[PDB]
């Protein structure tokens, strides 16, 4: 109702992603992930399925858990392809592609936390319940997958390309006035089911087999005490810098954090880095997994003699 | 004195090593030269038996040629069947520790061997759908390797302390003991009018006895380590051996001495089962080092190895028909080739 | 690449001229934001987003 | 299913036999089978002695005493007067190997020959079970009995009459631990089995917790190949 | 070894009754039990049928749903539990066992029986004959033709020869084609052709009377034929 | 007493020397007879076909 030139508070919001210096990088690490996550996966593949005489309880959850990685590299590069250029296709592509990532994400991590309660039943319950593994081995791996569906089914649900000003159109999951307030609750909830279940079950059953393995007294405990030294100083690699910085726009959008535009375009600027640490948790499964134990570097040279 | 003595039989030791040399004028693979080859034999694995979970230690094909009991240390003693991979019975070891199996001719009775030395009979044919011993043949103070049956009431068991034995089953006795080894036997095999068997000891040696009365009709030392397994040629004028000297040699009974080795200088490890096709061409043979060559038994020459075994290799057997070989291994899977 | 951000932090609530600025840019709350912002900006080089909760607000984007 | 009334009954009982093994392999292979070795007079009647639950059978004697919901096996090879290159692969996949030494073997000279001393026979016995082909990846626990004896025969006669360059003096302490230290100088393969030494004494009840105390280490040991962390 | 069991009496039309069979003398869990009903004056047919650890249960069509079998290991026992009766099910019930594996007799031990009264696609099997005469010392044969190609591929002709002297319960001659039961001598011996089929008796004495019911094995419902007499 | 074990070879011997040896030559053509007369009717030489074979697949 008057006449006023100020207008120099600079409430201008800001997203720079100019120049694509990060996105001309992702796709030379998204394809080197590709290819060495098929060659150096169906090995695993191979290895169990060449010999058929395998059978115990990790024998199987090697299976499954090489299953579920490769699998999660068969939306790789379709994946990569939107990182660089945005969403190609409509509403069926993406719904049954992050459908896939979310199936693997979610078994891939539970098997995890399948194979270390397996781990700690097989050394410290040596004597009374190591019955119960091998009983229930193959239904206790299809209710980890049957749950893993469980949990991404609410993203097969939710889930439709978006169109949005200054930003390559990608698909984004609910609808309504609270589509961003309702995907923090379908972010905090099974992303905290998936990494803080299995986070805390691999540090309590871990703890009680070094907690043995420091007691009992054999030849190579100073060999096995150094890999569930490194499987869980691997997961808590991968997967813990992701879901902190996907825990920290969580506390960002509601009143926690002050909110600026170099902030948040940081925060851009991380979250898309730990995804990449969140894929060379795929690079690496089999290594430290598999081909760590006398068996499969028993295995794998038996092949290669014999062809 | 005792060398005087001793040197007599050194003496008779050189008559009967002058005697093989006054017939040895010509030896097999120069009277043979002038025959075909047998070509490349190469057999597929038609059935698998997959059901013990243990090591295969020994095999027996009924006379039908269809059955097959085969005997592992978990202390079962399953009976196959081998045109449709069935089991027939599984029978219950009371002791877990068979070194040995064997199936009856008739098709009625099955005894398994022991490392606890008594040869237990089971009987199968029975009223009350069991399998119950018939018959546990206590005697022997070794252990035991091989008792095949000659028919429903008598049986010839090799043993451990070097006395392979005859028993009688609707008695517990023994009838002879046919004794003159020095290191333990450990095959033996009958031959096909069950008048004579051979037996393969622990020092190089193989002798033919006779049934009836009970002694060593023929010694046989060609070797230079143990003699592992034994098998005839199938009209009873031929047996060979099995050693650790990877050398399967093939002997004769009239003229007292070796005629062949099968000797390949690629194979170090030793042999553990030996079995004779039918019409006696193809001599079957299992190393330890997993495969299992196939060698022909006129020339020295091999023919296809039957490879795909993940272990040793325990026990073979032709059926009596000559259709297929059944190898037992010491990973628990049995395979009939043909 | 899925990272959305709604393009407003704050509100200047100051009232000015609607005659002042030269242009408009609405977006509504759909899929990616819980409110209704507009992008206002003159030649200058200057920007800013606006709240339609005052009561000067709802005056100066008509008016315009 | 291109089958007859009866051939479709008879894999009937050929899934119910093969249900009847696989259903007691996995009761067999939960059990843990321990081979008994040593000498036939050096205490080897005796450890079997200290817990016991269960004529023909004069080869292999078995032994299946339990503790703390485990199944034992012993099997006490006595009475095998044979050769043991010829059975002893029988015997691969066993799970421990408890052997035994009498302690007071070492002046006591053997029967056949007054030379040889039944310590340095024991100990060539050992030293062919434990470098054997079959036994690279089976612990052994080895028993040292008669400790109730040894240290009173140690005072009135020396033992350097069994070792040619022990150079050390004559307590039960210092002496039994070089003996002890004598055994485990012998395997070539070194970290591929370890051998679980006690001193048990003729009396007392601490033995039978110490074979459950080594079986639960190579028990771990096995388990720790399966699972791939060794 | 014995198959003794009980039950039945005088049952009124649409009501029930449990019918027994304790087998008592041999492993039971290892024998497939049966149940073969006989008419007062007709045949045999079956009725039920159930496997070694009761896995595969099939039924006849006469009796399907309504009559409903168990059976008990432990307690060495075997049940038939019959719902809502007709008037047809009156009849003599036995109770018959039988193990099938290769080379095996089934059908060979049958039960005493038990009377049961009440109150007011498939192979067929004929037999020519009936109540023939016949002296001691003729060798007599028995035809039966079946309707059905009873050569399987696998060379078995699956046809169970029986006998039933009179008064008692029945009992096995001839398994699969001219094998002999254990325990029958070498006077029965059967000629089989696929479809037509014979059983030659060489010597015969006063103990081989009775009706001789051929019994295809093939397919279920496995039917008996209406066996010929056999008289003085 | 062990001479009289040691007496037992030499009696044993003794009656190794006495059984007739045919010419290893004829012994290997009884051996090559029966080879070639029975080679017909063994189905590891002569390979059957599935028809007649009872081991099909
Ligand atoms: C909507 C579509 C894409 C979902 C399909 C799910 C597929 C990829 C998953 C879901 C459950 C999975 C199965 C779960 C369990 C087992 C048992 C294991 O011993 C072998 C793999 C196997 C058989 C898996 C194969 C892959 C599988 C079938």
């Amino acid at each position: 109702s008057s006449t006023l030139p100020p207008f120099l508070l600079d409430a201008a919001p800001c997203e720079p992603e100019s120049l694509e210096i990060n996105k001309y990088f992702v796709v030379i690490i998204y394809a080197l992930v590709f290819l060495l996550s098929l060659l150096g996966n169906s090995l695993v593949m191979l290895v169990i399925l060449y010999s058929r005489v395998g059978r115990s309880v990790t024998d199987v959850y090697l299976l499954n858990l090489a299953l579920a990685d490769l699998l999660f590299a068969l939306t790789l590069p379709i994946w990569a392809a939107s990182k660089v250029n945005g969403w190609i296709f409509g509403t069926f592509l993406c719904k049954v592609v992050s459908l896939l990532k979310e199936v693997n994400f979610y078994s891939g991590i539970l098997l995890l936390a399948c194979i270390s309660v397996d781990r700690y039943l097989a050394i410290v319950h040596a004597t009374r319940t190591l019955t119960q593994k091998r009983y229930l081995v193959k239904f206790i791996c299809l209710s980890i997958w049957g749950l893993s569906l469980l949990l991404a089914l609410p993203v097969l649900l939710f889930r439709r390309t978006v169109y949005s000003s200054n930003v390559s159109p990608a698909c984004y999951e609910d609808m309504g006035n609270n589509t961003a307030n309702w995907r923090m609750l379908l972010r905090i909830l099974p992303q905290s089911f998936g990494f803080i279940v299995p986070l805390l079950i691999m540090l309590f059953c871990y703890g009680f087999t070094l907690r043995t393995l420091f007691k009992a007294h054999m030849g190579q405990k100073h060999r096995a005490m150094r890999v569930i030294f490194a499987v869980v100083l691997i997961f808590l690699l991968c997967w813990l810098p992701y879901n902190l910085v996907l825990l920290a726009d969580t506390l960002m959008r509601t009143q926690v954090i002050q909110e600026t535009c170099e902030r948040r375009n940081h925060i851009d600027r991380a979250l898309d880095a730990t995804e990449i640490l969140g894929i060379l948790h795929s690079c690496l499964n089999p290594l430290i997994y598999a081909f760590i134990g006398q068996k499969f570097r028993h295995g794998l040279l038996k092949i290669l003699a014999i062809h | 004195e005792l060398d005087q003595l001793r040197q007599e039989a050194e003496q008779l030791k050189n008559q009967i090593r002058d005697a093989r040399k006054a017939c040895a004028d010509a030896t097999l693979s120069q009277i043979t030269n002038n025959i075909d080859p047998v070509g490349r034999i190469q057999m597929r694995t038609r059935r698998t038996l997959r059901g013990h979970l243990a090591k295969i230690y020994a095999m027996h094909w009924g006379t039908d040629s269809r059955l097959l009991v085969s005997a592992s240390q978990d202390g079962k003693l399953i009976i196959w069947d081998s045109y449709t991979t069935n089991k027939v019975h599984a029978i219950p070891l009371r002791s877990s520790w068979v070194m040995t199996c064997a199936y009856a001719p008739s098709g009625n009775y099955v005894a398994c061997g022991g490392l606890d030395n008594i040869c237990s009979i089971y009987n199968l044919k029975t009223r009350e759908g069991n399998v119950r011993v018939s018959r546990e043949l206590a005697g022997h103070t070794g252990y035991l390797s091989c008792c095949r049956f000659l028919d429903d009431n008598q049986i010839v068991t090799s043993s451990g302390d070097t006395t392979c034995a005859l028993w009688d089953i609707e008695t517990g006795q023994q009838t002879t003991t046919f004794t003159g080894h020095t290191g333990d036997v450990m095959s033996l095999s009958l031959a096909p009018d069950t008048r004579l068997f051979v037996s393969g000891a622990c020092d190089a040696s193989a002798k033919l006895w006779d049934v009836r009365e009970g002694m060593c009709r023929q010694t046989f030392t060609g070797h230079e380590s143990d003699i592992n397994a034994i098998c005839f040629f199938p009209n009873g004028n031929a047996f060979a051996t099995g050693s650790d000297d990877a050398t399967c040699r093939l002997f004769d009974l009239r003229a007292d001495q070796e005629l062949m080795t099968y000797s390949h200088d690629n194979i170090i490890c030793g042999i553990t089962s030996v079995s004779f096709s039918k019409s006696g061409r193809l001599l079957l043979a299992g190393y330890d080092d997993f495969n299992c060559n196939v060698w022909d038994a006129l020339k020295a020459d091999r023919a296809g190895v039957l490879a795909g075994h993940d272990n040793r290799v325990s026990c073979l057997g032709v059926t009596d028909d000559g259709m297929a070989v059944a190898t037992g291994s010491w990973d628990s899977f049995l395979k009939i080739w043909n | 690449a899925k990272e959305l951000r709604c393009q407003c932090i704050k509100t200047y609530s100051k009232p000015f001229h609607p005659k002042f600025i030269k242009e408009l840019r609405v977006i509504e709350s759909g899929p990616h934001c819980a409110n209704t912002e507009i992008i206002v900006k003159l030649s200058d080089g200057r920007e800013l987003c606006l709240d339609p909760k005052e009561n000067w607000v709802q005056r100066v984007v008509e008016k315009f | 299913c291109t089958l007859s009334a009866e051939d479709k009954a008879a894999v009937e009982r050929s899934k119910m036999i093969d249900r009847n093994l696989r259903e007691d392999g996995e009761k067999a292979a939960r059990e843990v089978k321990l081979l008994l070795l040593g000498a036939g007079e050096s205490g080897k009647s005796t450890i079997v002695k200290q817990m016991k639950i269960i004529v023909k059978t004069t080869g292999i004697v078995e032994t299946h005493f339990t503790f703390k919901d485990l199944h034992f096996k012993m099997f006490d090879v006595g009475g095998q007067r044979s050769e043991r290159k010829k059975w002893i692969h029988c015997f691969e996949g066993v799970t421990a190997i408890i052997f035994c030494v009498a302690l007071s073997d070492y002046d006591l000279v053997l029967a056949e020959d007054e030379e040889m001393n039944r310590m340095h026979e024991s100990m060539k016995l050992f030293d062919s079970i434990c470098n054997n082909k079959w036994f690279t990846d089976t612990s052994i626990i080895l028993f040292l009995n008669k400790k109730d004896l040894f240290e009173e025969k140690i005072k009135k006669s020396p033992l350097t009459i069994c070792y040619p360059e022990y150079a050390g003096s004559n307590t039960y302490e210092e002496a039994a631990a070089y003996i002890q230290c004598q055994f485990e100088d012998l395997n070539k393969r070194k970290d591929t089995k370890e051998i679980y030494t006690h001193f048990t004494c003729a009396t007392d009840t601490k033995n039978v917790q110490f074979v459950f105390d080594a079986v639960t280490d190579v028990i771990i040991k096995n388990n720790l190949k399966d699972c791939g962390l060794f | 070894v014995q198959l003794v069991e009980s039950g039945g009496g005088l049952v009124q039309p649409g009501g029930s009754r449990k019918l027994s069979c304790s087998a008592s003398g041999f492993a039971f869990s290892s024998f497939g039990m049966h149940w073969v009903r006989q008419a007062p004056e007709k045949g045999l047919e079956w009725v039920a049928y159930i496997s070694s650890g009761s896995g595969t249960i099939y039924y006849a069509d006469t009796v399907k749903g309504r009559f409903t079998i168990s059976r008990d290991d432990p307690k060495n026992t075997l049940f038939l539990q019959m719902t809502s009766l007709r008037s047809e099910d009156t009849a003599m019930y036995y109770c018959v066992r039988s193990i099938y594996y290769y080379g095996s007799s089934p059908f060979d031990f049958w039960g005493q029986g038990t009377t049961l009264t009440v109150s007011s696609s498939d192979i067929v099997m004929t037999q020519a004959t009936s109540s023939v005469p016949v002296t001691p010392g003729e060798s007599v044969s028995i035809s039966c033709r079946s309707s059905k190609s009873l050569l399987h591929s696998n060379g078995n002709t699956y046809l169970y020869w029986f006998l039933q002297r009179p008064g008692q319960s029945p009992q096995l001659l001839i398994y699969r084609m001219s094998n002999l039961a254990s325990g029958v001598p070498d006077r029965f011996s059967g000629s089989g052709s696929g479809t037509a089929f014979t059983l030659t008796i060489s010597r015969l004495e006063a103990e081989d009377v009775g009706v001789y019911y051929c019994m295809q094995h093939l397919e279920y419902p496995l039917t008996f034929g209406a066996g010929t007499k056999l008289e003085l | 007493a062990s001479i009289a074990q040691a007496r037992k070879l030499v009696e044993q011997l003794k009656m190794e020397a006495n059984i007739d040896r045919i010419k290893v030559s004829k012994a290997a053509a009884d051996l090559m007879a029966y080879c070639e007369a029975h080679a017909k009717e063994d189905p590891l030489l002569t390979p059957v076909p599935a028809s007649e074979n009872p081991f099909r697949e």
